[PDB]
């Protein structure tokens, strides 16, 4: 399980620290280019965001789509395959990995360029090329191969001599089939698998309401509420206990935004290591020792999950 | 050869054509100058705010006023001009770290895509990686990704394996293939095929137990050299 | 010429049920570009041509030439 | 080694290949197979 994108938030850091008052706004202009530069650092984070998801999921140049006999040998990838049956037609594991994972003061969320149906179309593309055509979509045009000759490739690839998987051909698509029954109960038994993605989620959220929650801190003003101060005080001393809100909400977005941009790093680097793990696992068969997981790794399937994607390995 | 020199030859002209009439190709370079000049800029121009002085500029205070009150209109102006560039060397760390990441990046790509040839899925472009070349450009590095690309698709039956007399025969390298009536044993990655023998194929065990397996004569390369 | 979408309220651009490739990113699957008489339009956007892989459990394709590519990075 | 079919294997004419050289080519079984 890999992160791979995070909310997109955007401030309105005008409103954030001011809100309606002309007089705060006007003292705030003062500071200078701060609140555009707070602007310009999340519209970057937030344009990353999508960048992230789109070099990990749209490696595919074509959407490919798997037939409708299901004529591989043994192998059943109905729970990895889309489900026709679903208003939204993610996969048997799909529907687990977005099952499990689970105010107006200038803080917004924009939607991700890619919405979870996007996605999901990838995911399929990327698996229905896998399973009909092996590494060949990756390298070149889609090369159909049938699955029991592919997975005699991919047994050659680690130096099994590929007649050891013709001769065990059954037993081979039925520790497969069983291995794949065995991720449903594996997700679903274990909260901390999802736990990776659900932090992204955790620690989003309670960066939004850290940010919130100093809205009521004073900073050294008589008040937290501006329309206190402005309704009390007179501009000589009023202007003095809005500067001291001005700063403390100003100090309170640098240590925000700051705090995203490092975590946006986090993620890029996650979302940088889940493009290789496609291209390498999904698009190709890894020689990298524990790379594609732990084994002589013989290849695989992506999963679409909020905020991140799933290799089955 | 001569086509594969001429293809060569022909994929290094396009990149100049590519990068001479293309003006979004250096993005990523220019991108680098682009955020570093705006930085440059930002941390300038927060010299001509007040953060709350009189002025912006410090020999205004210091012609005009006198000691009590011009260090507490400098302290306003240090307080901010401060902060602005604890910002600047903030975000300029942030960015060393994501530029770090991105020559980490080009190192590795240095020492396995032109020092080496890579096995890695699209490490060393789209297409099977054949070598690269390392150009250098302003804050940055090009590499020029040569790569194998199949083109010309042909389908054709296939099977895992041949039934001679009674033995199961694989392919030694490559893939059985038919055009229709034949059968014939070819590498995997290009067209090319041969006759079904003992030497590009190897026995396990009989007919009985493949799933998939068709009945065709294997040719013993010995058997009419033996003694005719 | 005014038009609802999950990124919000979009106005000036006119939508069409033809599907691009993502020109400038609206949001929630939405891009809008300029096109022919000339108007900004907004459509949702394609992920890629669509191609039913000719499998079958005894069909290969195997590649009877090739090109040399060479790509910039 | 000495060049014999088992260390090569074989490809069309000879007029193909830039470079090619002429040379003797080893059969294992021939010498033997006579002896």
């Amino acid at each position: 399980i890999l992160p791979v994108s995070m909310t997109k938030t955007s401030v309105d850091c005008t409103m954030y620290i001011c809100g309606d008052s002309t007089e705060c706004s006007n003292l705030l202009l003062q500071y200078g280019s701060f609140c555009t530069q707070l602007n310009r650092a999340l519209t970057g984070i937030a344009v990353e965001q999508d960048k992230n998801t789109q070099e990990v999921f749209a490696q595919v140049k074509q959407i490919y789509k798997t037939p409708p006999i299901k004529d591989f040998g043994g192998f059943n990838f109905s729970q990895i395959l889309p489900d026709p049956s679903k208003p939204s037609k993610r996969s048997p594991i799909e529907d687990l990995l977005f099952n499990k994972v689970t105010k107006f003061n200038g803080l917004t969320v924009l939607p991700p360029l890619l919405t979870d149906e996007m996605i999901a179309q990838y995911t399929s593309a990327l698996l229905a090329g896998t399973i009909t055509s092996g590494w060949t979509f990756g390298a070149g045009p889609a090369l159909q191969i049938p699955f029991p000759m592919q997975m005699a490739y991919r047994f050659n690839g680690i130096g099994v001599t590929q007649n050891v998987l013709y001769e065990n051909q059954k037993l081979i698509a039925n520790q497969f089939n069983s291995a794949i029954g065995k991720i449903q109960d594996s997700l679903s038994s274990t909260p901390s698998a999802l736990g990776k993605l659900q932090d992204v989620v955790n620690q989003n959220a309670q960066a939004l309401n850290t940010l919130v929650k100093q809205l009521s801190s004073n900073f050294g003003a008589i008040s937290s509420v501006l329309n206190d101060i402005l309704s009390r005080l007179c501009p000589p001393e009023a202007e003095v206990q809005i500067d001291r809100l001005i700063t403390g909400r100003l100090q309170s977005l640098q240590t925000y935004v700051t705090q995203q941009l490092i975590r946006a790093a986090e993620i890029r680097a996650s979302a940088n290591l889940a493009a290789t793990k496609m291209s390498e696992c999904v698009l190709g068969q890894s020689k990298r020792v524990d790379f594609c997981g732990k084994g002589y790794h013989l290849m695989s399937f992506p999963q679409s999950a909020p905020h991140g994607v799933v290799f089955l390995h | 050869q001569k086509l594969i020199a001429n293809q060569f030859n022909s994929a290094i002209g396009k990149i100049q054509d590519s990068l001479s009439s293309t003006p979004s190709a250096l993005g990523k370079l220019q991108d680098v100058v682009n955020q570093n000049a705006q930085a440059l800029n930002t941390l300038v121009k927060q010299l001509s705010s007040n953060f709350g002085a009189i002025s912006s500029v410090l020999n205004d205070i210091l012609s005009r006023l006198c000691p009590p009150e011009a260090e507490v209109q400098i302290d306003r102006l240090i307080t901010g001009r401060l902060q602005s560039l604890q910002t600047y060397v903030t975000q300029q760390l942030i960015r060393a770290a994501e530029i770090r990441a991105s020559a980490n990046l080009a190192a590795t790509k240095m020492s396995e895509c032109v020092l080496g040839q890579s096995k890695r899925v699209d490490f060393c472009g789209k297409g099977y990686h054949l070598m690269s070349f390392p150009q250098s450009a302003p804050h940055g590095v090009v590499f020029l990704h040569v790569t194998y690309v199949p083109a010309q698709e042909k389908n054709f039956t296939t099977a895992p394996a041949i039934c001679h007399d009674g033995k199961a025969h694989f392919p030694r390298e490559g893939v059985f293939v038919s055009n229709g009536t034949h059968w014939f044993v070819t590498q995997r990655n290009f067209y090319e095929p041969q006759i079904i023998t003992t030497d590009n194929t190897f026995v396990s065990g009989n007919c009985d137990v493949v799933i998939g397996i068709v009945n065709n004569t294997v040719y013993d390369p010995l058997q009419p050299e033996l003694d005719s | 010429n005014v038009f609802q979408t999950r990124a919000g309220c979009l106005i000036g651009a006119e939508h069409v049920n033809n599907s691009y490739e993502c020109d400038i990113p609206i949001g929630a699957g939405i891009c809008a570009s300029y096109q022919t008489s000339q108007s900004i339009i907004a459509y949702t956007m394609s992920l890629g041509a669509e191609n039913s892989v000719a499998y079958s459990n005894n069909s290969i394709a195997i590649p009877t030439n090739f090109t040399i590519s060479v790509t910039t990075e």
